[PDB]
Order: structure tokens, then C-alpha cells, then sequence
């Protein structure tokens, strides 16, 4: 296999002669392939938060769980999105979507989730006041597709609804191996946080999961099929 | 006219030479059979030398190693097998040593045809 370049079936999987394991590899016979090498490890981390977004109820779809690219609610006119809170902000671009964390002093106050369409009106470090703008819906807004979310929370006063939800989603990492480095955990591997996903021969050059979640395996420096 | 060096030379020929990535890992997993082996004779209390060859005899091959030492070295139903039955008393933690051990050991191997 050629330096810099990624297999295209996983670690430890059925393959067929003929069938390709790379752009320029083709097995000829049919087995077990196996990693050797990887020149690089990914990974995906776990991210969990709970955030809360006010949408007219004229406008919001009913669901119970949104998943990746799941069309969010409707949004007849550019409904804009009033902060419930005071507080500085933190403008975090998830993907497509964005967050805000409202916050004073130390802790924040509140943390609200803007979907994929709903634009921020702020910036990072600015100020908000109780009722004041926060983002603006252009309408459609839907999840973005890397986020999933549960625990549906439907509080409505009114013609607008207050929606809390429970918010995981994945986070991709790349680390880059070295011929000093070790693997050690296999491929789809499900991981711990903190623990080393690469050994090496001095720590300061190791690989240690900086949160929860999945790794894998890429650019094997090469491929064998048993 | 069978010359016995031909032979050697293209019998070394037949496995290829390793770069740093392989001997590396080579030599650490080498290093770490044997400190496997050093776990493991606190395991049973037994000594290094001997379980390291306990497990020569179930890889290089199983009854060649104790059979041809010379007419006395070691039996092989009484101090070797118990030796195999006694380190299969242990739970996951211990008993992964073993293969640690034992791969390590084939890394030995590897590397000396390696760098023939």
C-alpha cells in the first residue's frame, strides 16, 4: 500500500479475489483481511449537552427524537430567537449548527442550541440582555447531520414553545502515527476517556483518549488477507 | 551438484529484510513477552528460564524439543506438562500473559531469520 493512502475495507473483514482493498489493491484471494501499520488513527468523541430553544408552536413539528438531518419545525416568517437569559455569550459552530452559552462571572446562566438555519445574531464575547436577539431562523432549520437528540422537554405558555433537549453527538479527532507508536485497542473499539488508545516508547509521544468515545483505525501501511 | 550453501543462501532469501517500523515492533514485543514471563513467575512462583521454555516446547514444536535434548534433560510428562496445567489455573488478567509471552517469543524468532 502507498503512503497516504486509506483502505476501503475495515480491519478484520470478509473479502473477495478481485474485490478492491485499496484504489491500487485488488485481493486475489478470498479471506480475512488485516491491518498492518496504520499510518493514521481517528477517533470520535462523545459530546453531551442540554440545550434549550424557544420556537412558535404555529411553526414546530411534533417529535419526541430529532436525529441527524431530521427536518426541525417550519417557520412561516424569520421568526428571530430572543434570549430567555442575561449574559455574555460563547458562539460554538457545531458543523452546520451553532451554540450559545450564556454565561455570568464564572458559571452560566443558560445554554441554548441553534439549529442548521438559524443564523447567530451575536458574537462570541457580546453581551445580551432578558428578551434581547439572540439568533434568527430563516425558517425551515433543520438538526444538523453529525448531532442526534433526546429526552424531548415541551414546555408552551403560548403562542411560542419552549424546547429543552437532551443533546449528544459525535466529535471527530485525528492523531498521526509514528514507527515509535504502538496500536493497541482493534478497530470500532469502544473506548474510555483518558485511556491510551497509542503506545509509544517515551509517554510524551503516547496517544491517550482525550474523552469518550469510539477509535478508529486508517492507512494501513499495508493489508493481509488469510 | 547440491551445493550446500545455495541452499542457505536462497533459504535466508526467501524472508525479506524489516524496516524500522517492523523491528521496532519486533523488539517490543519481544521485551514484552519477557516481562510477561516476569509476571508470570510471581503467578505460580516458578522461575523465568523455566516457563520461557515451557513455552518453546508448545511452538517450535511439541514432542522434537523434549524428546532429542540427549538421552537426559528434562521428562516430559512430569516436569513439563505440570507446568502446563498449573498455569491454567488463572483467571484473565494472568492467563493473557501467556500469549503475550508466547508471541513474544515468536517475534525472537522473526527477528534473528530477519537479520540473518
Amino acid at each position: 500500500l502507498p503512503a497516504g493512502v486509506d483502505a476501503l475495507v475495515k480491519d478484520g473483514e470478509e473479502v473477495v479475489k478481485g474485490q478492491e482493498l485499496a484504489p491500487g489493491v485488488v485481493s486475489r484471494m478470498d479471506g480475512v483481511a488485516l491491518y498492518r501499520f496504520p499510518r493514521r488513527v481517528r477517533v470520535d468523541y462523545l459530546r453531551k449537552e442540554r440545550a434549550a430553544l424557544r420556537i412558535p408552536l404555529s411553526a414546530w413539528v411534533e417529535k419526541e427524537a430529532y436525529r441527524p438531518g431530521e427536518v426541525l419545525a417550519e417557520l412561516s416568517e424569520p421568526y428571530l430567537f430572543r434570549a430567555e437569559e442575561s449574559g455574555v455569550v460563547e458562539l460554538k459552530d457545531l458543523a452546520e449548527g451553532h451554540l450559545i452559552y450564556l454565561r455570568q462571572e464564572e458559571e452560566v446562566v443558560a445554554r441554548y442550541f441553534l439549529p442548521a438555519g438559524m443564523t447567530p445574531l451575536v458574537v462570541e464575547g457580546e453581551i445580551v440582555e432578558v428578551g434581547q436577539p439572540l439568533a434568527e431562523g430563516k425558517g425551515l432549520l433543520r438538526l444538523p447531520r453529525h448531532m442526534t437528540a433526546k429526552e424531548v422537554e415541551a414546555e408552551e405558555e403560548g403562542d411560542s414553545v419552549h424546547l429543552t433537549l437532551f443533546l449528544e453527538w459525535t466529535e471527530p479527532k485525528d492523531y498521526k502515527v509514528a514507527p515509535h507508536m504502538n496500536v493497541i485497542v482493534p478497530e470500532g473499539a469502544k473506548v474510555q476517556a483518558g485511556e491510551k488508545i497509542v503506545a509509544a516508547i517515551d509517554p510524551e509521544e503516547e496517544v491517550i483518549a482525550e474523552a469518550e468515545g469510539v477509535v478508529h483505525l486508517h492507512e494501513p501501511a499495508s493489508i493481509l488477507v488469510v | 551438484t547440491s551445493d550446500p550453501v545455495r541452499q542457505y543462501l536462497h533459504e535466508i532469501g526467501q524472508v525479506p529484510l524489516l524496516t524500522l517500523e517492523e523491528e521496532i515492533d519486533l523488539a517490543r514485543k519481544v521485551e514484552e513477552g519477557m516481562e510477561a514471563i516476569k509476571k508470570l513467575s510471581e503467578a505460580t512462583g516458578l522461575d523465568q528460564e523455566l516457563i520461557r521454555e515451557v513455552v518453546r516446547a508448545k511452538i517450535l514444536g511439541t514432542a522434537r524439543i523434549q524428546k532429542i535434548p540427549g538421552l537426559k534433560e528434562k521428562p516430559d510428562p512430569k516436569t513439563v506438562e505440570e507446568v502446563d496445567g498449573k498455569l491454567k489455573s488463572l483467571p484473565k488478567e494472568l492467563k493473557r500473559y501467556l500469549h503475550i509471552a508466547r508471541e513474544g517469543e515468536a517475534a525472537r524468532q522473526h527477528l534473528i531469520e530477519a537479520n540473518l
